[PDB]
């Protein structure tokens, strides 16, 4: 029982060939770290949630570079990606001092939805439910033609685009953390570090402390 | 277990046997004393070492002698 | 002091790891049936 | 924790004995049976012309206005709170004894 | 006891072999790292006001650990925490430090294992013996020559690192 | 009505059935705790207990430790928790070595493998829970004080 | 002879003084006796129990606890009908007391004397004499 | 057996389609902690109070009773509470609603035992529910505008805590 993606390695025992977006890639056997029946379902739901959040973040960063909604510019000014998260948070009760609750409203409603999914994942883990990973019944426009779970091909598409967007939004965040350019300026400025935008330190400035002292710090 | 001995000075008064809280001692037939009986120690694995037998014994030096030895669950009187 | 780094290396090891290891291994030896 | 109603759930106070805790009825009756007598006013500086419940209910709001700040040691909140709950716990205890046991 | 793969066994031989290969890497890496001054504030002496009496050293000048030494130690602390988590909660496939108690010991290699140039156990054990011997060799060379280990490693490699 | 009875119908066992011991509320809490909850592997029991214990461990070390008034207070508190967690894991390991004979059973806590599973889960969860507390305290100024940021 | 496990137990409301895990994993002791009355007695492990008219049965952790009850049952209720058993977790029930149907303080034929030393206690051997020798000090 | 409102959740055990206003919404399992009938009586009480509260907000915008402007100058939504505690109006309403709650407490014990339906006080003077089919849809509509008025009452009083305007004055003065 060898693996498809890596022919030489032995196939990871917990993975089943019946789970979408599977090519036998699990060298570290993260799928075997818990013996429980629903741990692989937890891992699959974690992958899909990470992928959906990442797709939203990647599209969000691109479109934020394209334009902004009316009035946003007079409040936040000229921040671009993670800095806009910081800028709102400097102007919000509890975290900062101001008249805004933008990231907090997002936390409120996402958190209501997420505690609901908390109960869903807990029920799905212990085998009390015959629900697959990622399925919340959300399919308002009939796209799977009678099943909200969707077809095997469209969930494979969802997982693959999700994995791509995880990588892509990670790239975009780090490219911003050093150039300050944001997605479209970075992709335009294919010679880069030559002229970069002065952008603020994040809420985690310690992480950018080996750049100059140990690493080259071309910027 | 504890080691319990009966010496031939036993007058067969049965007092050690009555005082024993763990039924270690009993009376066996004899012909060396007027009472026709001597104390015996057949169940010393149950001896807790209280030495109530020695207290009960009336001979000048004790006919019954307890020698405290290796400790067990029984001889340490442990209910746990 | 010459080799002044030695107390800051050896005192935590002798004072914490050394008893922590002999207590750990003595406990195993005193609690084994065979 | 949880509250059990007068109507029969499968709650058991111990291993095999089901016992209806009357948490709605006792808590409601004990609260009202203590708060209403306690409405009796008194022109004393602790009460301030109100009753013990009302001076207390007034002192919850005044200290809630300064929400992060706690009431001070000489603040009347603590004395009012201790006295109100002491009677309230006593009426709850006596109310549970009276209702659960005598059943009427 | 000692039937769990501890002591002079091939399990211990392999494990110490892996650590000495990593250690040769780490010694080379620190030689190159402090040769170019890429350890920040390498000479700066830590203050007991911030770190407490663990920072004290009692060398006549400064009476405190240097920042380079603390940074190297914190790097080792990273791989020690990894080491503990891998010892007590290992991976599903990973070779375990301790053994089942009734395990069958791997057969001892001997003077030299079969030359299997792959990512094999023969290559691992050969290179591990070589690295352990290299650790000793570097230690003795530095002690006798009087030079620092960092300098001794640089000279043996032909001053490539710095 | 009587609230105290013999324990599990046995008048001569060394226990009583009291409301603290055997109420529906108590039974509920005990049965749903990670140590006693059904459908949990010993490894998962260790993880949930470990996450809980490691998370609270960080706070007393950080707020009351020797380096509490320094800016390295949280780092010192986490490493102090990590040191306690490692010491406790050694305690768990040696308990397993001396308390359980080696048998194939692994889905019970009181087995040699099941204890080794539980110990593995507890160490991972403890470091995970302590790390989560470290992240939360590092970033949120309310947790760094006792809530004293508001005053 | 064998313990009839179905014998009813004295009415007791329980106590913390009863037996612990060592009784269910090492050994347990039981005592049975006949009562002519439905009367209150004192448990060796705690408070008071009521023995039922007819046959009673208890379980205790120590042999001394069964005999301490037997002493009390014979001194205040004049029940001499008590039989003490040892019970192992294998199910084996071992009759203990009175071992041959007759009380130990009464002589019985077929009892062999154990522990009996032919001389008086002063005639033992000095420890030096039996040092590095297996010979016993009782002569 | 899946929840209707939350498709990925199992149908709440204590909940049933016989209950008025049921949609399968209890993702937290609070219907098991407290008794479902106590919760129904509590919800219906909250429904009716907040329906009066929302209508009271709206009407007090639209008009006030004769002489009320004498007593309340500028107090609008919850300021009128503060000034009419001084006057006797709030104490009067508190006394009479507490009078009613005494028999409401008897009725809650009655519905706990199982004799009475929650929220059922037999108050149908104008015979609205006589048909037997209207009665069900009236129960559903009562809970629907009851829940909506709970949310609305909160959403107006907080809009007034922000601006001070009140509901209609918030709308007309954007
Ligand atoms: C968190 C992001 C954010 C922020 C900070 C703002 C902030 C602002 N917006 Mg924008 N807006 C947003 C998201 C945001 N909006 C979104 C998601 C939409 C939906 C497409 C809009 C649609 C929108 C419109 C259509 C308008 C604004 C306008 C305004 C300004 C209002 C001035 C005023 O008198 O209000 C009066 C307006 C309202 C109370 C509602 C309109 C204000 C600076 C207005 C503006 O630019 O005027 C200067 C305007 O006309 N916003
Ligand atoms: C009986 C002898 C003895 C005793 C009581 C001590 C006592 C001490 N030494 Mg040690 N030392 C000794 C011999 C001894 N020394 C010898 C002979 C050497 C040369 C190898 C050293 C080298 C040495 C160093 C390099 C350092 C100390 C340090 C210290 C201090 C802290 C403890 C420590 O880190 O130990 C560590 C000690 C060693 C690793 C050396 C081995 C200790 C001896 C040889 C073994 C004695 C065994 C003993 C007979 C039986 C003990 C078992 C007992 C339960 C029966 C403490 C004052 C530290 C210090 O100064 O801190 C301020 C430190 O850095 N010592
Ligand atoms: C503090 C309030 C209070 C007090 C003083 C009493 C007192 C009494 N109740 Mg009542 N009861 C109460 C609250 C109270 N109840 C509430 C809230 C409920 C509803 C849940 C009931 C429901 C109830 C029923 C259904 C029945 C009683 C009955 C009784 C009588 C005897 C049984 C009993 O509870 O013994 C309490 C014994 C005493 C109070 C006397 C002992 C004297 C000592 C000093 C006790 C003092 C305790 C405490 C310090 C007093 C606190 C007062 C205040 C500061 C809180 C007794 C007169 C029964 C009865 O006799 O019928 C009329 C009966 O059938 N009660
Ligand atoms: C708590 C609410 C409240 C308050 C504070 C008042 C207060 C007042 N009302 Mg109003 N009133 C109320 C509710 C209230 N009313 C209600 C619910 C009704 C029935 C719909 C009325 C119907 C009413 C009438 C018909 C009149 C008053 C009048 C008056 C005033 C008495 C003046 C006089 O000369 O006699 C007084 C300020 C009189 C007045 O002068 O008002 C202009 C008057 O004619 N009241
Ligand atoms: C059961 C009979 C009853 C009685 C005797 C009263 C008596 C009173 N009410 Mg109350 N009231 C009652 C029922 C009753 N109310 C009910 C069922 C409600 C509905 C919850 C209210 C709601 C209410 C409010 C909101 C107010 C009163 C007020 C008054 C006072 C009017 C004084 C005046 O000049 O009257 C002459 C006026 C009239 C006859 C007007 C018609 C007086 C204390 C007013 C007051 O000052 O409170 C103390 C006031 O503002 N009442
Ligand atoms: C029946 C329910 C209901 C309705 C119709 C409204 C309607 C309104 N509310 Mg209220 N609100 C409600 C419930 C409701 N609310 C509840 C339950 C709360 C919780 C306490 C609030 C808390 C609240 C606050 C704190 C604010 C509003 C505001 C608003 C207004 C603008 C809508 C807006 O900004 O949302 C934006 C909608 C979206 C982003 C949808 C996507 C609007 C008049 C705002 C306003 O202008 O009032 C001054 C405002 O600041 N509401
Ligand atoms: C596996 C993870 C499961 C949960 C996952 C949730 C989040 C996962 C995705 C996150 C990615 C998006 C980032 C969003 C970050 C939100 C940050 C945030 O909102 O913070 C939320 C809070 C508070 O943090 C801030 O609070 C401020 C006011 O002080 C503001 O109001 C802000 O809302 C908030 O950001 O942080 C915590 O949650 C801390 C943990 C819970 C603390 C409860 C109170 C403390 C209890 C202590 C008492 C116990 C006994 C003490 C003993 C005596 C002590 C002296
Ligand atoms: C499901 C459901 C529905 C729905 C829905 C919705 C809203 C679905 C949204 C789907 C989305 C937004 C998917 C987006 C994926 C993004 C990807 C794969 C890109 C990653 C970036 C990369 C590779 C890059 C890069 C880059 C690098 C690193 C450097 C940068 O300088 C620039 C650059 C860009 C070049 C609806 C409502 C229709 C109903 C239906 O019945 C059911
Ligand atoms: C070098 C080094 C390390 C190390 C290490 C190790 C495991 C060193 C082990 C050395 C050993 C076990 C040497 C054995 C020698 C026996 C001989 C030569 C006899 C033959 C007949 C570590 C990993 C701590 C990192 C550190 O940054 C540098
Ligand atoms: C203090 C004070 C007084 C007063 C007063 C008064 C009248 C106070 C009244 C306060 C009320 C009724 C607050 C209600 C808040 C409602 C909330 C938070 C619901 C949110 C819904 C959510 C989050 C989403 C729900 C949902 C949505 C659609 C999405 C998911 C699904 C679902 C979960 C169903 C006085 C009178 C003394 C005056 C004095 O001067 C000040
Ligand atoms: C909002 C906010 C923030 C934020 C933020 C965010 C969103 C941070 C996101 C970070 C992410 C998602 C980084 C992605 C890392 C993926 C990596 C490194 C893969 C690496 C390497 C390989 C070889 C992959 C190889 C692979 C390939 C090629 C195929 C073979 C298999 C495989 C090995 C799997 C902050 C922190 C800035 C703070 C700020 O105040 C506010
Ligand atoms: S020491 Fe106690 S138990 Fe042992 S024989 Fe003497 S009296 Fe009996
Ligand atoms: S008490 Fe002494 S003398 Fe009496 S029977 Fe026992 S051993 Fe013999």
């Amino acid at each position: 029982a060898k693996s498809k993606a890596i022919p030489f390695l032995d196939a990871p025992p917990a993975l089943s060939e019946s789970m979408p977006g599977y090519v036998g890639f699990d060298p570290l056997w993260v799928s075997s770290m818990l013996p429980d029946a629903g741990y692989v379902k937890f891992l699959q739901e974690a992958e899909i949630k990470h992928g959906r959040v990442a797709m939203l973040a990647a599209a969000g960063a691109i479109v934020q570079d394209i334009f902004t909604f009316p009035g946003v510019k007079s409040v936040i000014g000229d921040v671009k990606m993670t800095s806009v998260h910081d800028k709102f948070l400097s102007m919000e009760a509890g975290s900062g001092k101001g008249d805004m609750a933008a990231m907090h409203q997002l936390l409120l409603w996402l958190g209501l939805l997420e505690i609901a999914t908390s109960v869903a994942i807990i029920q799905s883990f212990k085998g009390e439910t015959s629900r697959g990973p990622g399925e919340f019944g959300f399919d308002p426009l009939n796209f799977g033609k009678g099943n909200s779970a969707g077809s095997d091909s469209y969930k494979l598409k969802e997982i693959k685009n999700g994995r791509l967007a995880m990588i892509g939004i990670g790239g975009m965040v780090h490219h911003y953390l050093l150039t300050g350019k944001g997605p479209l300026q970075f992709l335009g400025g294919i010679p880069n570090y030559k002229s970069c935008v002065s952008h603020p330190d994040s809420l985690l400035p310690w992480l950018f402390k080996a750049v100059g002292p140990v690493l080259p710090k071309i910027c | 277990s504890h080691s319990v001995k009966v010496y031939d000075t036993c007058i067969g008064c049965t007092q050690c046997v009555r005082a024993c809280p763990c039924d270690v001692l009993e009376m066996v037939s004899w012909d060396g004393c007027k009472a026709g009986q001597i104390a015996s120690a057949p169940r010393t694995e149950d001896c807790i070492g209280c030495k109530r037998c020695e207290t009960a014994c009336p001979t000048d030096f004790l006919s019954v002698r307890v020698y405290l030895g290796g400790e067990t669950t029984r001889s340490m009187g442990l209910a746990y | 002091m010459t080799a002044a780094y030695l107390p800051s290396i050896l005192v935590p090891i002798i004072g914490l790891i050394f008893p922590g290891l002999v207590m750990a291994f003595a406990f195993i030896y005193i609690e084994q049936d065979e | 924790l949880s509250v059990v109603a007068q109507s029969k759930s499968d709650f058991e106070i111990s291993d095999g004995t089901p016992y209806t805790l009357n948490v709605p009825l006792v808590g409601a009756a004990s609260f009202i049976g203590w708060v209403v007598p306690t409405l009796l006013p008194s022109q004393i500086a602790l009460y301030g012309g109100k009753g013990l419940s009302t001076a207390f209910f007034a002192s919850i709001g005044t200290n809630l206005a300064k929400f992060p700040a706690p009431p001070g040691m000489t603040d009347p909140f603590w004395l009012l709170c201790f006295i109100w709950h002491s009677g309230l716990f006593a009426t709850m205890i006596l109310g549970s004894i009276g209702y659960n046991g005598y059943a009427g | 006891f000692g039937g769990r793969g501890l002591g002079v066994t091939v399990n211990a031989e392999r494990w110490n072999g892996r650590h000495a290969m990593f250690g040769i890497f780490a010694m080379v890496m620190t030689s190159y790292m402090k040769g170019h001054g890429l350890i920040p504030d390498a000479d700066k002496v830590l203050d007991i006001a911030q770190w407490g009496p663990l920072a004290a050293v009692w060398d006549g000048a400064g009476n405190g650990i240097s920042n380079e030494r603390a940074i190297i130690l914190i790097a080792h602390v990273h791989v020690l925490v990894v080491s503990v988590i891998a010892a007590i909660a290992p991976f599903g496939f990973q070779d375990t430090l301790v053994k089942e108690k009734g395990y069958t010991p791997e057969s001892p290699a001997g003077l030299i294992p079969p030359f299997k140039t792959g990512l094999t156990a023969e290559a691992e054990l050969i290179n591990g013996r070589l690295a352990m011997l290299g650790v000793i060799s570097i230690v003795t060379a530095s002690l006798f020559t009087g030079t620092s280990v960092v300098d001794t490693i640089n000279l043996g490699m032909g001053k490539i690192l710095y | 009505s009587q609230f105290i009875k013999p324990y599990n119908d046995d008048p001569f066992v060394g226990n009583l059935a009291t409301p603290v011991s055997t109420s529906s509320f108590t039974k509920s809490l005990l049965s749903n705790l990670p140590a006693y909850r059904a459908g949990l592997s010993p490894l998962l029991r260790g993880v949930e207990i470990g996450l809980t214990h490691g998370y609270f461990l960080v706070g007393p070390f950080y707020k009351l430790g020797p380096l509490r008034n320094s800016d390295v207070a949280l780092l010192s508190g986490f490493f102090s928790a990590l040191g306690l967690i490692v010491i406790l894991v050694a305690c768990l390991t040696i308990y397993g070595v001396v308390s359980f004979e080696e048998t194939e059973a692994k889905d019970q806590l009181q087995t040699a493998k099941g204890w080794r599973q539980f110990t593995s889960g507890w160490l991972v969860g403890s470091v995970g829970g302590a790390s989560f507390a470290y992240i939360l305290i590092s970033n949120i100024p309310f947790l760094q004080t006792a809530g004293m940021s508001m005053l | 002879e064998t313990l009839n496990l179905q014998i009813p137990s004295p009415t007791f409301e329980g106590s913390t003084g009863g037996w612990l895990r060592a009784a269910e994993v090492e050994e347990k002791y039981a005592i049975t006796w006949t009562s002519p009355k439905e009367q209150v007695f004192e448990m060796p492990t705690g408070g008071a129990a009521i023995m039922r008219q007819g046959e009673n049965l208890l379980y205790l952790a120590r042999k001394e606890q069964c005999l301490a009850l037997a002493t009390q049952v014979k001194n205040s209720f004049k029940i001499t009908d008590y039989k003490v058993y040892r019970i192992f977790p294998s199910g084996e029930v071992q009759y203990l007391h009175p071992k041959d149907g007759v009380f130990p303080e009464k002589v019985n034929a077929g009892r062999v004397g154990v522990g009996n030393v032919s001389h008086s206690i002063g005639k033992n051997l000095n420890p030096a004499q039996i040092k590095f020798t297996s010979k016993s000090f009782n002569g | 057996a899946m929840s209707e409102s939350v498709p990925f959740l199992k149908k709440p055990e204590a909940l049933d389609s016989s209950m008025a206003g049921y949609a399968g919404f209890d993702p937290l399992g609070l219907s098991s902690i407290a008794d479902i009938k106590f919760l129904q009586e509590s919800e219906i009480k909250h429904c009716r109070i907040a329906m009066l509260a929302a209508a009271g907000s709206i009407a007090q915008d639209i008009f006030t009773f004769p002489g009320v402007s004498k007593v309340v100058g500028t107090a609008k939504m919850t300021g009128v509470h503060d000034v009419l505690v001084k006057q006797g109006a709030m104490g009067q309403i508190l006394l009479w609603t507490s009078f009613l709650e005494v028999f409401g407490t008897i009725a809650l014990l009655e519905t706990l035992d199982g004799k009475r339906a929650p929220g059922d006080f037999k108050f149908d003077p104008l015979g609205f529910s006589k048909n037997a089919e209207t009665a069900k849809r009236y129960q559903l509509s009562e809970i629907k505008n009851g829940r909506l008025a709970m949310l609305a009452t909160g959403g107006m009083v907080h809009g007034y805590f922000i601006t001070g305007k009140g509901p209609l004055e918030l709308l007309t003065n954007f």
